[PDB]
């Protein structure tokens, strides 16, 4: 098979890693003791879900999964939650002081404390891979733990494992659940050391995920169970052909211009007793349409390079390339000169799962697309313009040099987000 | 009250806004930069779409149509026409016109020329409607306001731009019989204030003169093209479900030829009004486009839903 | 529109859909992460000595 | 984790007393150290503030035995370790030379043990806070000899204080500018944050909304103990922001000297309607609800903090504080995007269902530090009651020293004012 290892970095990382751990579960009937009645093969087995999870020989499914935080606070809940009989212990890694929503010390001072002791737990998942393929990383772009220590442990990972793919899921920070002034900081430091280390970075920015709550799921106040939730579902429909039977060389034509936009549809809440179900074309439709999108970016005005979609639940080729050549001609869809006009599709017919007392209704049919727009890089403007105000004023930077950054870390993790702006504008204008 | 920033200070007529706005009481403008704004007005380069629409407790409105420079540049406006299935190449208003780049046959270059011979080439109008007296050239500038909601409202009001030279068949060296440009005209002023003839005069004329209205001979036309030009760019160009909202003031400059043909001839993205029409216009700018949208008629609206 | 490489299964399928055709060494770090701990032992060093003044 | 909390003199101590009471309380401590209370919200991050049935984790320092006696016998005198009661028996005398020089210097010592005993047994030790007065000479200077020297011991530790600033309004001593002056200049270098607990603001709160003709200490105090009780919320109950004292200085500390706050509450009592959120808000962000006596429309936030305690809309608060910022937007520098946070915890304070208490850091302090400043100088400027302190060893190029320091605050603070 082709083994991917979970690493889940900082709150936010973890509690995503809470949500997607959930979801993949229920998906597969992989109780919380981690029974699997339906798998036949006890010990082991060669099975499209072995790509996520080990085997013991009492019958027992493993995530290949590591979760780190430099407190432990977020981790003692999985230790003593309803899923703590799925995790090894020494999975779940914990220091004792956290990084003070500071990339410095995360990366630096606290980091260097506890990376060797991660880098052993991660080799120990990588010898029971038959044939690795690679790591999937899930953190916070402002939190300290999930910027700093993010970026170390990328670092790190391509020198033990250089021939592996890195993927990261990255949360972008919004001012209606951060808790920072200092996260564009940290947002930037963390993709400017991490841009040369990963293969493609799924960002979802908190703000359209909160917006969708509120707008689609009639929630006044999303929690971060909300936004985990919905974000699972995402990151579910990322990974799906992994995890069952199906079919960056789609998504990534040019190594720096790896931020994909996800985009998921429908989101309609448990609560509505009455709703009339969505068909192929409407879900497609709903695709290309702005609110949404995981971040909040204009696709009409940029350009496209890939698109990739993934169906689940009810769906049939020929609807699919009905609703794609209509799309066409009616949508702003122009792609890059270089690459072809076209969609890489796939579908598993397996309806989308939805956790008991959630806030997402089960659906016939849903879709998930990944696009590869140059839109997106409306998203570090807008970061890179908060970091340009404070930066000037030198504003909070002595928490970072005082932990032995030097100023020039600033300018030069800027610099390469103005060549990153530079790089999607000639692709896209 | 409500918020806004300007960021063109060079703006004629979002100056006026600006002014208005404040002398209502319940608008204040904010510095340049700060970002707790409820309305933009603007810069006309690089205008920072992206980062509109990302404050929270604020609904955001700005001046412009991100994509609308599709129809106010020469190049790009030739290339529309062109492309877009609703225009097309068999388009009957627009001069048949090309695009090319550096390094009766009668065509004009767009620093002007008009040749025979050889940004954009473009079929020079031979035969244009001629005022009288004077034997001589005039274009029409339409305003038309797109709101918020793609509302296409054409301000009643319009202009007719005059030559003051009699206009020469065999000499298209000379301008200023040629070229009706305001500027590159200032034999100024003779026959109407500044070059300027308003629209009861030259419907005055045309039913004195030719037994017809501007409404009738003119106007339909005018409307047409417009609503045209705008329903073709609207998927592209919308804000309807977008996180922040636009509107934007367009001039729209039209030829009447001698068989009273229109002609699109510019779409302007930020343009200038004419004098006397500044007040009534930034007014309904404000009404329509600004309270519609943050609460505390001039326009014609163009609508025409026909069915096939 | 040409739908190319069709690949079916039981609980799936895939297929394409064509409209139109067109690091730093182990050592390094360690160096790196080293130069920030020498600088804040220097800084501490620094108060240390000020407030031994 | 684990703060390990001081008090010194007799400000130190009274304030100190008072807040141990109300977060006891709070907590549903008794004063035998016993819990009886109904939510485990109370004892989930119990541990900050006490040892363990709990015992708080306090030592409590003076020159004089007097201060030390009353609260021994005080409601809760029981609760903390009889250890941890640290006293000389000479004074200070309202003179800071003798708290931070002489007599202090005698004392500090066994006030290190009894800290260094705490602090050893921490599973993580994040810093300290002290509670005193700058205008004595044993919370002022003793106190302030102590900072330094927990900072050399545990240089990598934060360290808190709530410093109560003087005014003739409620006045001990002529002296107090100097030994305010003095002990500003040690807390500019050698604290993180510092809440400025005015006494002018109490005093001004106690008479004209109050309307209390003459305002005891009791009642000064009373409205310390809640803005304390306040500012403490996000470190004693589970919740995001500002859970711990070092990521509250990362929010809130734009510059390393600029870390004085402004505390306000609302509503000032001394309740038989529940005010509503908009209220709350407007009148927790208005001058007449700050406890330093500066004037915020004087100047700008750099950033603030906003704290809601009772059960109340979470959406009502959001759309209150986008509120504010919308339409006072020119009072908060444009130069720090989203420098507001809000943290909402459910359990309110006792006698009241709802509640905010807001920290400021604003420019506008410099009105304070100026104030003391204006009387340090009218006094200095004829050398005044100086021999008091060159009496016990000190040079004049001290004071010289500390009014400049002072001074160059004050221009640090106007300088990104303007900016
Ligand atoms: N979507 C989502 N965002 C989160 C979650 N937890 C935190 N965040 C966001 O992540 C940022 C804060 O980073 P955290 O992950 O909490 O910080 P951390 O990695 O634990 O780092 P330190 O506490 O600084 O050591 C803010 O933008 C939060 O809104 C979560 O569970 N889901
Ligand atoms: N094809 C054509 N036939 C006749 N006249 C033409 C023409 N093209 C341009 N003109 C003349 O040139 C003048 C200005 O042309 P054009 O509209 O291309 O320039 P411009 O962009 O300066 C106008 P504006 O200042 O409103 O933007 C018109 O008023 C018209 O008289
Ligand atoms: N708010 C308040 N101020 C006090 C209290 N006790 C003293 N003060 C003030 O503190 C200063 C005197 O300091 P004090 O603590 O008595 O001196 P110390 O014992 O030498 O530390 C003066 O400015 C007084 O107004 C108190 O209980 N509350
Ligand atoms: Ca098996
Ligand atoms: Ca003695
Ligand atoms: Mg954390
Ligand atoms: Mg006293």
């Amino acid at each position: 098979m082709r083994e991917c290892i979970s690493i889940h970095v900082g709150q936010a990382g973890v509690q995503i890693g809470n949500a997607c751990w959930e979801l993949y579960c229920l998906e597969h009937g992989i109780q919380p003791d981690g029974q699997m009645p339906s798998d036949k093969t006890i010990g082991g087995g060669d099975d499209s879900f072995n790509t996520f999870f080990s085997e013991t020989g009492a019958g027992k499914h493993v995530p290949r999964a590591v979760f780190v935080d430099l407190e432990p606070t977020v981790i003692d809940e999985v230790r003593t939650g309803t899923y703590r009989q799925l995790f090894h212990p020494e999975q779940l890694i914990t220091g004792k002081e956290d990084a003070a929503n500071n990339y410095a010390r995360g990366h630096y001072t606290i980091g260097k404390e506890i990376i060797d002791l991660v880098l052993d737990r991660i080799r120990k998942l990588a010898d029971q891979c038959t044939g690795l393929q690679g790591f999937l990383v899930f953190h916070s772009f402002g939190g300290g733990t999930g910027s700093g220590f993010t970026s170390l442990l990328m670092e790190r990972l391509s020198v033990d494992y250089g021939k592996k793919s890195k993927l990261e899921f990255s949360i972008y920070p919004a001012p209606q659940v951060s808790t920072a002034v200092v996260e564009p900081y940290n947002s930037i430091l963390t993709t400017h050391t991490t841009l040369e280390h990963s293969d493609c970075a799924f960002m979802v920015d908190n703000e359209a995920i909160y917006d969708i709550c509120r707008r689609n799921l009639d929630i006044e106040r999303p929690t971060y169970t909300n936004l985990n939730r919905l974000i699972s579902q995402i990151v579910s429909s990322i990974t799906a052909s992994l995890r069952f039977d199906g079919a960056q060389t789609n998504l990534v034509p040019y190594p720096r211009i790896h931020f994909p936009l996800a985009t998921y549809a429908p989101v309609i809440s448990a609560e509505k007793a009455y709703h009339e179900q969505l068909s192929v074309a409407e879900i497609t439709n709903a695709c290309f349409e702005p609110a949404n999108q995981m971040v909040k970016c204009d696709p009409r005005h940029g350009k496209y390079m890939a698109c990739c979609l993934l169906y689940r639940g009810d769906v049939v080729p020929k609807d699919v390339n009905a609703a794609i050549a209509t799309i066409k001609t009616k949508r702003s869809i122009q792609f890059v000169d270089w690459c072809p006009t076209g969609f890489k599709v796939g579908i598993n017919y397996q309806p989308p799962t939805v956790v008991p007392g959630g806030d997402l209704a089960k659906v016939q049919r849903a879709v998930c697309m990944l696009s590869n727009t140059t839109a997106i890089a409306e998203a570090w403007a807008r970061l890179d313009h908060k970091f340009d105000l404070m930066y000037a004023k030198r504003a909070f930077v002595h928490w970072y040099v005082g932990e032995g950054m030097e100023e020039g870390e600033f300018s030069e993790a800027r610099e390469d987000m103005a060549a990153l702006e530079k790089d999607y504008e000639e692709v896209g204008v | 009250m409500y918020t806004f920033v300007v960021r063109d200070e060079n703006s004629s007529v979002y100056a006026e806004v600006s002014r208005l706005l404040l002398a209502t009481g319940q608008w204040k403008r904010l510095r340049k930069d700060n970002p707790r704004f409820n309305l933009m007005l603007g810069e006309r380069n690089r205008l920072p779409f992206g980062r509109l629409g990302h404050e929270p407790g604020l609904v955001q409105l700005v001046n412009y149509y991100r994509g609308a420079d599709k129809l106010c540049r020469k190049a790009s406006l030739v290339k529309l026409i062109k492309t877009s299935p609703e225009l097309s190449e068999s388009c009957t208003w627009f001069p048949e016109s090309y695009v090319i780049y550096p390094t009766g046959n009668v065509w004009i270059a767009k620093g002007i020329l008009i040749s025979s011979e050889a940004h954009v080439i473009q079929k020079y109008l031979e035969k244009p409607l001629l005022l009288e007296p004077g034997h001589r050239k005039f274009d029409i500038r339409s305003w038309v306001l797109v709101d918020h909601l793609y509302n296409i409202y054409l301000y009643r009001e319009g202009v007719l731009r005059t030559s003051s030279e009699p206009y020469n068949s065999a000499n298209f060296q000379d301008k200023t019989c040629h070229l009706t440009n305001h500027c590159i005209q200032k034999n100024y002023g003779r026959y109407e204030e500044g070059n300027e003839m308003f629209f009861e005069e030259f419907n005055q004329y045309l039913m004195d003169a030719l037994n017809t209205t501007l409404e009738n001979s003119i106007l339909l036309q005018i409307k047409h093209i417009i609503r045209s030009c705008l329903m073709c760019i609207e998927p592209a160009i919308s804000t309807k479900h977008l996180h922040y909202q636009s509107f934007q003031l367009f001039g729209f400059d039209f030829m009447v030829d001698e068989e009273l043909k229109v002609w699109l001839i510019e779409v302007n993205g930020a343009p200038a009004c004419a004098q006397k029409l500044y007040a009534e216009l930034c007014q309904g700018i404000v009404d329509v486009a600004i309270s519609s949208v943050f609460p505390l008629s001039i326009f014609i609206k163009l609508h025409h839903h026909h069915h096939h | 529109m040409e739908v190319i490489e069709l690949n079916k299964c039981t609980s799936g399928q895939s297929f394409e859909v064509i409209l139109k055709p067109p690091d730093p060494s182990l050592e390094e770090i360690q160096k790196k992460l080293e130069a920030a701990e020498e600088r804040r032992k220097y800084q501490e060093a620094e108060l240390l000595k000020h407030l031994a003044e | 984790r684990e703060i390990v909390h001081i008090q010194a003199g007799q400000c130190g101590n009274q304030i100190g007393a008072k807040f141990w009471e109300v977060i006891s309380d709070e907590h549903g401590i008794d004063p035998t150290g016993s819990y009886h209370g109904d939510s485990d919200l109370q004892l989930e991050r119990i541990n900050v503030y006490y040892n363990e049935k709990y015992v708080p984790r306090a030592i409590l320092v003076d020159l004089e035995p007097g201060t030390m006696d009353s609260v021994r016998s005080g409601p809760f005198g029981q609760i903390f370790r009889p250890d941890n009661f640290v006293f000389g028996q000479s004074g200070a005398g309202n003179n800071w030379a003798k708290g931070h020089y002489t007599e202090g210097a005698e004392l500090v010592d066994s006030v290190l043990d009894v800290v260094r005993k705490e602090s050893e047994s921490c599973d993580c030790l994040q810093g300290f806070q002290l509670t005193h007065s700058l205008g004595g000479g044993t919370g002022s200077g003793m106190g302030t000899l102590l900072i330094s020297k927990i900072r050399e011991e545990y240089p990598d530790r934060i360290m808190n204080t709530f410093s109560v600033v003087p005014s003739p309004k409620v006045s001990d001593t002529v002296v107090e500018p100097y030994n305010a002056t003095l002990s500003v200049h040690q807390l500019v270098e050698n604290t993180d944050e510092t809440y400025c607990i005015d006494n002018e603001a109490l005093y001004d709160i106690c008479f004209r909304t109050l309307k209390l003709t003459t305002p005891t200490y009791g009642d000064l105090n009373h409205l310390v103990s809640a803005t304390m009780s306040g500012v403490t919320t996000c470190l004693r109950f589970p919740g995001q922001l500002n859970a711990d004292l070092r990521k509250l200085a990362v929010n809130m500390v734009p510059f390393p000297r600029l870390h004085f706050f402004m505390p306000g509450f609302a509503p000032l009592t001394s309740q038989y309607r529940a005010l509503t959120v908009p209220e709350l808000t407007q009148q927790m962000f208005d001058a007449k609800n700050m406890m330093a006596a500066c004037d915020p429309r004087h100047g700008r936030y750099l950033t603030v903090a906003a704290v809601f305690r009772g059960r109340m809309s979470m959406k009502e608060v959001d759309e209150q504080m986008l509120n504010v910022q919308n339409k006072n937007s020119s009072y908060f520098v444009e130069w720090i995007p989203n420098n507001v946070k809000t943290a909402v915890c459910d359990i309110p304070p006792r006698g009241l269902k709802m509640s905010a208490t807001f920290i400021g850091n604003s420019t506008a302090i410099q009105e304070l530090f100026k104030r003391i400043s204006e009387q340090f100088t009218a006094m200095f400027r004829r050398k005044a009651f100086l021999h008091w302190y060159t009496g016990e060893g000190m040079d004049e190029m001290e004071f010289t020293e500390a009014e400049s320091n002072m001074n160059d605050l004050v221009s640090e603070y106007q300088q990104y004012q303007d900016a």
